[PDB]
């Protein structure tokens, strides 16, 4: 089969400058290539056919360009609103063949995460469990540390983390940090403590609750 | 034109399934239906392609033995089955087609295939309140759940999935001071697989 590699998987820009991604077929397949766009949670749509015409309203800011094996996916005044992974394909013979995608990174002024905790809601307490949610919403860059604390004393037992992909409008990250304990063991105690660690700052970003 | 796939399917190991992809807004026997599946770091494959005037298909042979095309003229829908079902076959399905006219594409939503043997487990819904509000969705399984403010789009922010203990958690955040209360901020929040809706109001 004909593989085509796209030998970035991740490329970092400014919003306003231009990103090419490169994609290189195993075989010759004239320009039967095609490019493709998929946004997160979304379904992939098509950007360019023939590797140089354009689908329906995409902008001419995507500039297909190459014949044969080499194939390039230009990008003119790339927007924070094109985050995406891209991915060439080739239809020129069977089986139609994918790259395996190229992810673009937004770069940003560096930006301080948006601190709330949640105590655990009144419901769940009435079915034995207990889970505090910290969230840390829109900062930048990615890297950011959580630190949980229990009437002073740390906690790393029984943490849930997760992270959001790169947000389109503002290219910041978000990332939520849940705590789950018993009823019982929730009981026992009194101050939960969500601690961020940034580069933004030099001391932690503190957000606490009494039960 | 659109494409309406399922949202989900939860099918045992060794079982088969059958994937609608019903289409509407054009004429169906006009454009080849095309099929691709995604799984995490897997990219994009192709499946195969059918024509609907008269069900001439293309395979990609790494799916010859498990993937079967068809499709129902009269009802403008496509189908794909999938055969001896393992976990190598959970991924998203998609349904596509090319349309001339100018040159547009159109995809279904694809429909997001679990192979496993735990059962369906409706999501808990918990209110978080403390103006940044949220949401916790615990313990159901599988994949997906579709959470939805309202409706509210802005500082909303779904964080995807963990597996804890073979269930699924993810929390939503919704960030909107004189708001609320006041304003009835609701979480809207669907488990296709287990056929379970829940509305939850977050209150002080
Ligand atoms: C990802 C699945 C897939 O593979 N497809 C697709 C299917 C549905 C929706 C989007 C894409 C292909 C369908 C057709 N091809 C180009 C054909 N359209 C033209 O205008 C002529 C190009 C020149 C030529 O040689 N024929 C693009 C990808």
């Amino acid at each position: 089969d004909i593989v085509m590699t796209q030998s970035q998987k991740f490329m970092s820009t400014s919003v306003g400058d231009r990103v090419s991604v490169t994609c290189k077929a195993s075989q010759n397949v004239g320009t039967n290539v095609a490019w493709y766009q998929q946004k997160p949670g979304q379904s992939p749509k098509a950007l360019i056919y023939s590797a140089s015409y354009r689908y329906s309203g995409v902008p001419d800011r995507f500039t297909g360009s190459g014949s044969g094996t080499d194939f390039t996916l230009t990008i003119s005044n790339v927007q924070s609103e094109d985050l995406a992974e891209f991915f060439c394909q080739q239809y020129n013979n069977f089986p139609y063949t994918f790259g395996g995608g190229t992810q673009l990174e937004m770069k940003r002024a560096d930006a301080a995460p948006t601190v709330s905790i949640f105590p655990p809601s009144s419901e769940q307490l009435t079915s034995g469990g207990a889970s505090v949610v910290c969230f840390l919403n829109n900062f930048y860059p990615k890297d950011i540390n959580v630190k949980w604390k229990i009437d002073g004393s740390e906690r790393q037992n029984g943490v849930l983390n997760s992270w959001t992909d790169q947000d389109s409008k503002d290219s910041t990250y978000s990332m939520s940090s849940t705590l789950t304990l018993t009823k019982d063991e929730y009981e026992r105690h009194n101050s939960y403590t969500c601690e961020a660690t940034h580069k933004t700052s030099t001391s932690p970003i503190v957000k606490s609750f009494n039960r | 034109v659109q494409l309406q796939q399922p949202g989900a399917e939860l099918v045992k190991p060794g079982a088969s399934v059958t994937v609608s992809c019903k289409s509407s807004g054009y004429t169906f026997t006009s454009y080849w239906v095309h099929w691709v599946k995604q799984r995490p770091g897997q990219g994009l494959e192709w499946i195969g392609r059918i024509h609907p005037s008269d069900s001439d298909t293309n395979y990609n042979q790494k799916f010859k033995g498990k993937a079967t095309l068809t499709v129902d003229k009269s009802s403008t829908t496509a189908y794909i089955h999938l055969s001896s079902l393992t976990s190598e076959d959970s991924a998203v399905y998609y349904c596509a087609i090319e349309a001339i006219t100018i040159t547009t594409d159109y995809w279904g939503q694809g429909t997001t295939l679990t192979v496993s043997s735990a059962k369906t487990t409706p999501p808990s819904v918990y209110p978080l309140a403390p103006v940044t509000l949220g949401c916790l969705v615990k313990g159901y399984f599988p994949e997906p759940v579709t959470v939805t403010w309202n409706s509210l789009s802005s500082g909303v922010h779904t964080f995807p999935a963990v597996l804890q203990s073979d269930l699924y958690t993810l929390s939503s955040s919704v960030t909107v001071s004189s708001t609320w209360p006041s304003e009835t901020v609701t979480c809207n929040v669907a488990h296709p697989a287990s056929s379970t809706k829940v509305d939850k109001k977050i209150v002080p």
